[PDB]
């Protein structure tokens, strides 16, 4: 086939592309989540669309199963790749064990299968890294995290990409565990969220909720002016 | 055309006493109306403390002899000690079963000094099946053998039947009587017959001969 | 000067390996202790903020029944070589009928350790610290990512590795117990952890032939943590 | 003009010149071996001289002609190295070829297997380009004679003079007015002059044993290895 | 990994160690860190200090800082010097 | 530097910079000296580890009944040809039914590592192998080395400064063919020792004893079994 | 042995893979295309390469090439290096005719292309395709479907595209005149040709030195239809004439 | 073997290949070639001379035809002239076994640049320096096709190539108008012949295939010198 | 820079230093050569002992092929034993094939595509390794052939090979190619060998011997150094 060294270990005690290729998340679009014992969220900014014709297609989510959502950070054809391969992986899941895919056994086959796929010779890491948003089965929630290097690990909310310490850092309201008692609740947080994060606003911001075995819904432009209309009253009802 | 599977003859007997083992093999290789030779022991030690009788075709007894201590060096030079009783049954069984599509025609029986030092006796098929026994009787005249087996040392067909467990000397003689009774028919069975005795200090052989008329 | 990536040195041993070998010494900190009443072991889990959830991050894994392992640096690569070579466990019981023995993990795991080569990939940064009790007794065995084992009475990892076994030459002896060697540990631990000692924080991870499995149960760290 | 390896390798230079076979144009020269081949009328000659370091020097050995089948012959110059595998493969393809064609071969088409088979090599750099000249003669019915030589360039060209070598520009050039004009070509014709072109460089005049001359006429078809008896008696007929 | 700590106590009779500033805390944290961006390492305190106001300066304090100023500078430089005479 | 680039360029005096730098982690490991006499051979190496409570890891290792080896070198590639040396063992022991004389055995161990020393990528193998080895015409000690040059000795040494052992043996070793086995063996001590630091002991788990013969199969001896190796001997004059 | 190549698939200290920008650099010279909303039927418009009037052209459309009977694409980059992918789509939307004996929606197929323009970055340290094209067809659900390939692997199609350096100025012209439904395909042809008059420096807008194709859908047949020049003539002719009314606001 | 097999040949900073620009610079420093499709059939002349008066056109060709029906010319070396020619018989047969009829004149160009673009791709060398001169005779119209190492290839009735190719075809723009005949074709083939000359006018310098609607005829230098004697 | 670095890569001279690097590595050898009368050919190599270094007897670089013929090789040891294991097992597919003795003219067509071969690929490299070739039989004759690692298969009636090698072949010649009887000649180069090779920089070496001709009836082996000790029982007072 084709014989080359990817990359070295360097005394430094990481490598040097494949690290380094974690800027290439780093510069990609903000994209946050956040789950939640009713209803789960999440949103991406930085559509970049030209507003006059169809941007469907450029969804940053999609999902294997309806209960599984997608969403990822980075270049659009490692992640097309993340999709189709977590097709083959949800459909053998599906075929055997019939019972939909658990969390831990999809982050397992994307993550490692990343990592076996940065240790073949005559194999390019993806420059892309995900996080898992939804809902466990026996309605427990889920969020994970992937890594250049495969490894995946639970937060209790999930800020990346562009700004992660902004986006962080404006969490101080989401500790609460009051959020979020409801699912209009969830949404303004969302809203403040997307608000903050980052640059936006009113008409790159894209997202999505799904609450329990109900399917994931993509508000249209609409509702979204509501929630960005009591979240922009809220400033004046909070003087 | 060639036929692979042929009947070398051989007869396997093994009883597993209280803290030993008999294990006792025919030496007479018969193959139709012709005796090859009239040494042929079929009961080989793979280690000190286990000896393994063999039926059925001979080069397949041989070869999987071989092939069982070939691996008991690999196992020596990795954990640093031998291989178990049961681990030799259930390797053996992993062996029977690679070949499950074109296998061997051979019938084992494993004995020899197990964890507490009691004897072993299981009963082995081509197809890599087994089970731990008190007794077997192997080749083509374990006809009446099996059933004066249930009667002595498997303690059945009797009225009003005691138990009491067999010394090792008994079992001796016993077996030095069944056969004399076993060859008046089966033409595999007869001429010198390959004792061995497992002890727990070690395993010894003898040899016991019959009319070659 | 790139050469081949496999080249020797000229002092020498393998360039790539080596310097793999200074990038274990920013992992987490992870200390065994051998004693007859049975092996224990412990790892902090370095938060990287208050969002962490507690059960997602383990850096102890369990190999065979009885048989334990942790990993160091990279982990992915580390994750693969555990269900693998449990993989290699099963295939023991399949012939032996039994568990396999502590010291055979040496030979299941760091022989194929480095399998790497250009044509027919990379190697490791990881170290590996097998616990386990075989038919022996109580056992910690610690093995490299270049494959070399050593059978170590106490073995410390990442980044506190040759601060923590240098104060813990001390504290050891043959006469060592159990109890006695968790919370003589979490000593070191609590010097070698940066954040406040808490459930979150640190696991444990023991294995005992009577008690098991135990690994450990949580919500008994914490009274443990009384007892600092 | 070079990018990285180029120098190195085989690729085109902003004039698509190639680096290593115009070395390869000098790795002829390596034993300062020049051999000359004149084709006559119905008959063709080859010449070519050698070096002996000492008395130990084999007189088995010293043959550096090769023979592709009975009818025709060959003869190599630069390095030995690459000759010697280079004849082994001429030697295959023609046991290929009565194997599984099963008539006689025209020698244009082994040509055409050596011109390919070295620009092959030209092509990857990564084995060796395989730089040595190959030089053959033929025996064709209907053709009359037949010389073709296979260069290392890839492409194949012969015809009645023509020769390859260091000392060959001089020589040949002299034959160019030197053969035609009218001049009719016998046997001792045609190596009389392949003597004299030896004698515009060297004009040595040594004893017949140093020389490797080959010469192939059509009467009995099959091209035979020269003894040095019968190039004494020409020696001694070309002295006037 | 030693010496780093009189590296670290390059400054030690600078500025007023606060009480509960530690070396060992941040000595096991910087590999591969020479003596040149770890003594301004240690100097990013007060540069974040009299920017914060802070009157002296807490480990916590540039270690936040640090562990910026150590992967923002390893994250276009590594400084390989093992590969500078390789 | 460019001319050690990999195996395939040689030097311009036409050598392997890289078959050098494997000599230096055979001279990196541990002091080891394997012996023969007319009789009954016996190898002696040295065990080491990192930290005090780290056992000694172990050098001379059971291969065949009749061959005793040391070890040094890489130990996942020291393995890996141990492996690959049991199956060599296996061969004979299976299609013969008796074992393999040694000296042609090493031949295809140089055969083995010859095709990493010539291909592109392919690295030699460091080995500190010191195999003793019976046929039926008497013991053989074999050195080995990534150039796969082996000598058939009386005794040899591979380590650190392994020739002052030499020294110390010519004269000795010229008579130590006609002793007997336990005298031969702290002959071995009688090398190491020297061979090891003046200021430091030469424990007792820290030396390899092994011994083997044309009657005798060979067992490694640690441990317990150097109690009468230690004892009536004395130590260095200062 | 390891300096010979240039690593075009290993990542580049800039943070990305470095021979993409020199591949949308390729794509991104001497290539003109376009495209135009669609409402009941779509055109393509692109530049004719050939200068010299001696040539014959009796291969019809020049860089618009067909891979299905009601859907085909345009395309931009190295003619032959395009080619390739012409007969290996063309193939790939046979073998789902091979599998479904019924056509294929472009949106898997344009994916499935896009896994295969990845394949030389990926691996290998392969160059990278050179050649972006567009999209155009119909389909049962959503009608007239307008894609755009990119080197990253993206589809970033549109229903109005942009391909070249010297189109990036139509960009600008596209969202100054843009409609939807409204727009007839006689708007679009005007829009078109405007946007070659900003764009293309040719004097007077010379019509058989670029492009034009056009599609429609008709039952069951859905034409994809190659016009002759005389009706592109008089286009363009009475667009720079529909222009010299739009002048009069002097 | 090795087997790399990468594609080292790169996107220059300004998206061209600067070997494939080494290459057509093969092509601009080549031999001048010629040929002509008009009306009935294509005609071929280009140049051929000998280094030396030591070679003779009877053996040795430089224009070999693919088919009795299609003809072909070039520039550039011979050695890989005869090896892409080698692949165009070759892949002939792979198109005759379906279709058991001969081939268009286009359908080669496909395939052959085809293989000729995936040889760019592909590891070790590139097209080199030789752009061949396809034509034929098919569905009662011949034609004359030539492609360059990138794979493109155009169509038209007459084209220079080798050296002078931009000054030969300025001179070619100006005679050839409408259409011309074979023996027109041939005419200005000796004023194109004689723009580079050297060698025009002699049968021995030159070489002259025609194609005709009847398939391709190769005439020996022997109908050079007949028509062009007395040339024009 | 660096032409001389890849073995499929030219050098501005027209050749590969990666041969020449290997050339004058042999040079470093000790002495091997090898002679040929009418009635055998007599082979010789001298051991250089380091110090002690080992036992007597052990891996020496006299090798074997066929009984008809044997190896005596120079240079690097063990990819001499490599070649000499190559050609050892060759001679069983010649001897499967047919059943009788390979020619050694054509075995060495063998070794001379191996190593060629080696030179041809740039991943591979050259082999350090040279050797003699030599052999006798009823219905063959007297073949002594040498090769080097530029892959030349040539001969000579006598050679030589390592430091002292032109100084050392020269006063062979006294010793004639077919009236002499190798069965003396032992002795007579024997004397040659012990003066010439200067002993004087390191004073341990070791000599042995080897023939193969009539009187062993095609049979190479060793004759016997511990039997009339022919080796030092002349040579002793040739250099006084």
């Amino acid at each position: 086939s084709y014989d080359r060294a990817i990359t070295v270990f360097s005394p430094d005690g990481h490598l040097f592309q494949v690290e380094y290729a974690q800027e290439a998340v780093k510069k990609g679009s903000t994209a946050v989540g956040v789950r939640g014992r009713d209803i789960v969220v999440l949103g991406v900014e930085k559509k970049s669309v030209a507003k006059l014709q169809d941007e469907r297609t450029v969804r940053k989510i999609c999902a294997l199963d309806d209960n599984v959502c997608m969403a990822f950070a980075g270049l659009t054809a490692d992640a097309r790749i993340v999709i189709n391969r977590a097709r083959v992986e949800c459909q053998s899941h599906r075929l055997t064990v019939e019972d939909p895919v658990t969390v831990e056994y999809i982050t397992r086959y994307i993550a490692s299968l990343k990592q076996r796929y940065t240790q073949s010779n005559g194999r390019r890491p993806f420059g892309i890294s995900a996080l898992i948003v939804g809902f466990d089965f026996d309605g427990t929630p889920r969020l994970y995290q992937t890594d250049p290097s495969g490894t995946y690990h639970a937060w209790k909310a999930n800020a990346i990409g562009r700004g992660a310490k902004s986006v962080r850092e404006f969490l101080e309201k989401n500790y609460t565990d009051e959020a979020i008692e409801t699912d209009d609740l969830t949404i303004k947080l969302v809203i403040k969220a997307l608000l903050e994060v980052v640059q936006s606003g009113g008409k790159n911001i894209e997202l999505a909720v799904m609450r329990r075995d109900q399917s994931l819904k993509i508000l249209n432009p609409e509702e979204i002016e509501k929630y960005v209309a009591e979240i922009e009253k809220e400033k004046e009802e909070n003087e | 055309r060639f036929s692979p599977y042929v009947f070398n003859g051989g007869t396997i007997l093994a009883i597993a006493g209280e803290d030993f083992a008999i294990v006792a093999s025919d030496t007479r290789l018969s193959e139709g109306f012709s005796i090859h030779t009239r040494d042929s022991p079929k009961c080989y030690k793979l280690t000190d403390k286990t000896v393994i009788g063999c039926s059925g075709f001979h080069g397949d007894c041989l070869t999987l002899t071989k092939i069982i201590e070939a691996r008991l060096k690999m196992y020596k030079h990795s954990n640093n000690k031998a291989m178990t009783t049961g681990a030799i049954a259930a390797m053996l069984s992993t062996i029977l079963y690679s070949r499950r599509f074109f296998p061997y025609y051979v019938y084992n029986i494993i004995g020899g000094l197990d964890e507490e030092g009691k004897g072993a006796v299981y009963s082995f098929d081509p197809v890599g099946s087994y089970q731990r026994d008190s007794f077997k009787a192997g080749g083509s005249a374990s006809a009446m053998l099996q059933p004066l087996l249930d009667n002595q040392v498997g303690f059945k067909n009797m009225q009003n039947v005691e138990h009491v467990p067999l010394s090792l000397d008994r079992a001796m003689r016993l077996v030095k009587d069944v056969f004399i009774s076993a060859a008046e028919r089966d033409v595999y069975t007869g001429d010198a017959l390959r004792i061995c005795i497992v002890t727990k200090e070690g395993i010894r052989e003898e040899t016991v001969s019959l009319r070659k008329d | 000067y790139d050469r081949g990536v496999n080249t020797f040195s000229p002092e020498g041993r393998l360039f790539q390996v080596e310097y793999a070998i200074e990038a274990i010494k920013l992992g987490s900190t992870a200390i065994g202790i051998q004693t007859s009443e049975g092996v224990c072991l412990a790892v902090e889990k370095r938060i990287t903020s208050p969002l962490m959830e507690p059960s997602s991050i383990e850096k102890i894994v369990e190999i065979d029944a009885h048989i334990g392992c942790a990993m160091s640096g990279l982990i992915a690569d580390a994750k693969t070589l555990i269900d693998k070579a449990r993989v290699e466990t099963q295939n023991h019981w399949f012939t032996y009928n039994e568990t396999m023995t502590v010291e055979s993990v040496t030979q299941a795991v760091s022989n194929l350790a480095l399998q790497f080569g250009e044509e027919d990939s990379r190697p490791f940064g990881v170290a590996l610290l097998f616990g386990g009790v075989d038919e022996k007794g109580p056992q910690l065995f610690h093995m490299d990512p270049s494959g070399t084992f050593v059978q170590c009475d106490a073995r410390a990892i990442g980044s506190a590795s040759e601060g923590a076994q240098s104060s813990l030459q001390e504290v050891y002896h043959k006469s060592m117990t159990l109890k006695e060697a968790i919370k003589s540990s979490l000593i070191i631990l609590k010097q070698v952890m940066e954040e406040k000692l808490n459930a979150t924080n640190i696991e444990l991870a023991t294995v005992q032939p009577g008690q098991n499995f135990h690994m450990f149960t949580k919500e008994e760290l914490e009274e443990v943590i009384k007892d600092i | 003009s070079s990018a990285g390896f180029d120098r190195h390798i085989t690729i085109f230079s902003p004039e698509g010149r190639l680096y290593q076979v115009e070395y390869a144009f000098k790795a002829i020269n390596q034993g300062g071996l020049t051999s000359v081949a004149v084709r006559g009328k119905d008959c063709a000659v080859i010449v070519t001289q050698k070096k002996v370091p000492d008395k130990l020097l084999d007189s088995s050995t010293v043959t550096h002609l090769f023979k592709i089948t009975e009818n025709i012959g060959c003869v190599m110059t630069g390095m030995t190295a690459d000759s010697r595998s280079q004849v082994q493969r001429a030697r295959y393809e023609a046991a290929n070829w009565k194997y599984k064609y099963g008539y006689e071969i025209p020698v244009d088409m082994l040509c055409k297997r050596i011109a390919d088979i070295s620009q092959v090599y030209t092509q990857n750099a990564e084995m060796r380009p395989l730089g040595c000249c190959m030089i053959l003669i033929g025996i064709d019915e209907e053709q009359g004679p037949q010389v073709y030589k296979c260069d290392p360039a890839g492409y194949y060209c012969g015809f009645k003079a023509t020769a390859a070598g260091v000392k060959q520009t001089e020589s040949t050039s002299f034959l160019e007015k030197k053969v035609k004009k009218k001049f009719d070509w016998t046997f001792e014709q045609t190596v009389e002059t392949a003597i004299t072109c030896l004698s515009t460089v060297l004009s040595i005049d040594f004893k017949p044993s140093e020389i490797e001359v080959g010469v192939v006429t059509v009467e009995n078809p099959k091209f035979r290895i020269l003894t040095e008896a019968e190039i004494d008696a020409h020696l001694v007929a070309l002295a006037e | 990994l030693e010496g780093r700590t009189h590296i670290f106590k390059i400054h030690a009779r600078s500025m007023s160690v606060e009480r509960d500033i530690r070396f060992e805390l941040l000595a096991r944290l910087c590999p591969n860190s020479t003596g040149a961006e770890i003594r301004s390492v240690c100097t990013e305190a007060g540069m974040f200090a009299i920017r914060a106001r802070r009157k002296i300066a807490t480990e916590k304090d540039f270690l936040e800082a640090v562990n910026k100023v150590i992967k923002s500078y390893a994250k276009f430089s590594a400084t390989p010097r093992y590969m500078t005479y390789n | 530097n460019q001319y050690d680039n990999d195996v395939t360029v040689w030097s311009p005096q036409g050598r392997i910079h890289q078959i050098e730098y494997a000599m230096e982690a055979v001279k990196q490991g541990s002091a080891t000296v394997g012996l023969k006499s007319k009789t009954h051979a016996v190898l002696v190496a040295l065990k080491r580890a990192q930290s005090e409570l780290a056992a000694h890891q172990k050098k001379i290792l059971h291969v065949d009944n009749h061959i005793g080896i040391s070890i040094a070198g890489l130990t996942a590639d020291a393995r890996l040809l141990c492996n690959f040396m049991r199956q060599e063992c296996l061969d004979s022991r299976f299609v013969f039914d008796r074992p393999l004389p040694v000296s042609r055995l090493v031949s295809l161990i140089g055969s083995k590592t010859q095709i990493p020393t010539q291909r592109y990528g392919r690295r030699p193998y460091g080995v500190g192998l010191l195999i003793a080895g019976y046929d039926d015409m008497g013991p053989h000690i074999f050195q080995t080395c990534p150039s796969a040059n082996y000598f058939d000795c009386r005794a040899m040494s591979i380590g650190a400064r392994s020739q002052s052992a030499r020294t110390y043996l010519e004269r000795h070793m010229s008579e130590f063919m006609e002793c007997n086995l336990n005298e031969l063996v702290k002959h071995g001590l009688r090398a190491l020792r020297e061979t090891l630091p003046a200021e430091q002991d030469l424990t007792t788990k820290n030396v390899s004893i092994g011994i083997v013969g044309k009657d005798l199969e060979f067992t490694i001896y640690d441990d317990d079994d150097v109690s009468p190796f230690l004892e009536g001997l004395e130590e260095r004059p200062q | 042995s390891r300096r010979y190549d240039s690593r075009t698939t290993i990542f580049s200290p800039e943070g990305r893979l470095y021979q993409v920008e020199y591949a949308m650099e390729a794509i991104g010279h001497a290539g003109t295309c376009l495209g135009i909303l669609a409402n009941d039927g779509v055109l393509l418009a692109a530049e004719r390469r050939n200068i010299h009037k001696l040539l014959d052209e009796v291969f019809f459309s020049e860089k618009i090439y067909k891979l299905n009977e009601d859907m085909a694409c345009s395309v931009a980059g190295i003619t032959s290096d395009a080619n390739v992918l012409t007969n290996e789509l063309r193939l790939i939307a046979q073998r789902y005719l091979l599998q479904y004996q019924e056509p294929i929606p472009c949106e898997q197929l344009v994916t499935a292309l896009c896994d295969i323009k990845q394949a030389y970055t990926q691996f290998g340290g392969k160059r990278p395709f050179g050649v972006s094209l567009l999209y155009i067809g119909w389909d049962k659900h959503y009608g007239f479907q307008l894609y755009q390939s990119d080197p990253s692997g993206n589809y970033g199609g549109w229903k109005a595209t942009c391909i070249g350096n010297n189109s990036a100025a139509a960009v600008s012209m596209l969202k100054q005149d843009y409609k939807e439904g409204e727009m007839t395909l006689k708007s679009a042809l005007a829009l078109a040709i405007k946007v070659l008059n900003k764009t293309m420096d040719v004097s007077k807008l010379s019509a058989e030195k670029v492009e034009i194709a056009t599609l429609t859908r008709e039952n069951g047949k859905t034409v994809i239809r190659v016009l002759k020049q005389k009706e592109v003539e008089q286009l363009i002719k009475k667009h720079e004439e529909e222009e010299a009314k739009a002048e009069r606001e002097k | 073997e090795r087997g790399y097999s990468f594609s080292l040949t790169t996107f220059s900073p300004s998206g061209k290949l600067v070997q494939i620009e080494y290459a057509l610079a093969a092509v601009a420093g080549g031999a001048p070639s010629v040929g002509i499709k008009a009306a009935n059939g294509v005609v071929l002349a280009t140049e051929k001379k000998q280094k030396s008066i030591l070679y003779d056109e009877r053996s040795v060709h430089k224009v070999e035809p693919i088919t009795k029906h299609i003809g072909l010319v070039y520039s550039g070396m011979g050695p890989d002239y005869r090896v892409l020619v080698h692949r165009a018989r070759k892949l002939a047969q792979q198109y005759y076994l379906v279709y058991q009829e001969p081939i268009p004149t286009a359908q080669l160009v496909q395939r052959v640049a085809s293989v000729m673009q995936e040889y760019t791709q592909s590891g070790g060398v590139r097209p080199f320096g030789v752009s061949l001169l396809i034509c034929g005779w098919n569905e009662g119209r011949p034609y004359l096709f030539q492609s360059d190492p990138s794979g493109a290839y155009f169509a038209w009735k007459a084209t220079a190539m080798g050296k002078n190719y931009v000054n030969g075809k300025t001179f070619l723009e100006k005679r050839y108008n409408e259409d011309l005949e074979l023996e027109d074709a041939i005419h200005t083939a000796i004023l194109t012949l004689k723009e580079s000359f050297e060698g025009q006018m002699t049968e021995d310098n030159i070489e002259v295939g025609i194609c005709n609607e009847a398939g391709f005829r190769r005439l020996t230098p022997t109908e050079v010198k007949d028509y062009l004697a007395a040339i024009a | 820079t660096g032409y001389d670095l890849s073995a499929s890569t030219f050098s501005p001279d027209g050749r590969v230093f990666q041969v020449e690097y290997a050339m004058k590595a042999v040079e470093n050898s000790s002495t091997a050569i090898g002679i040929r009368c009418k009635d055998g050919v007599v082979f010789g190599v001298e051991k250089l002992v380091l110090s002690k270094l080992y036992e007597e007897g052990s891996n020496k670089r006299l090798f074997n092929v066929d009984r008809h013929v044997g190896m005596a090789v120079a240079g690097l040891l063990a990819d001499a034993r490599s070649l000499a294991d190559i050609a050892r097992e060759e001679a069983s597919n010649f001897r499967s094939n047919f059943g009788y003795n390979i020619p050694l003219k054509h075995l060495a067509d063998r070794v001379a595509m191996y190593v060629h071969a080696y030179t041809l690929y740039s991943a591979v490299r050259p082999f350090g390794c040279s050797f003699m070739l030599g052999s006798y039989s009823v219905n063959d004759g007297a073949q002594l052939y040498m090769i080097d690692p530029s892959g030349v298969s040539y001969g000579y009636w006598g050679c030589a090979i390592g430091k002292a090698r032109q100084a050392a072949k020269t006063e062979i010649e006294k010793l004639q190619m077919k009236e002499m009887t190798c069965r003396d000649i032992v002795k007579e180069v024997a004397k040659i060998i012990y003066i010439v090779h200067d002993e004087v920089k390191d004073k341990a070496f070791e000599l042995e011997l080897s023939w193969v001709g009539e009187l062993t009836n095609g049979r190479h082996e060793i004759v016997p150094k511990d039997i009339r000790e022919e080796a030092e029982k002349y040579a002793k007072e040739s250099l006084k």
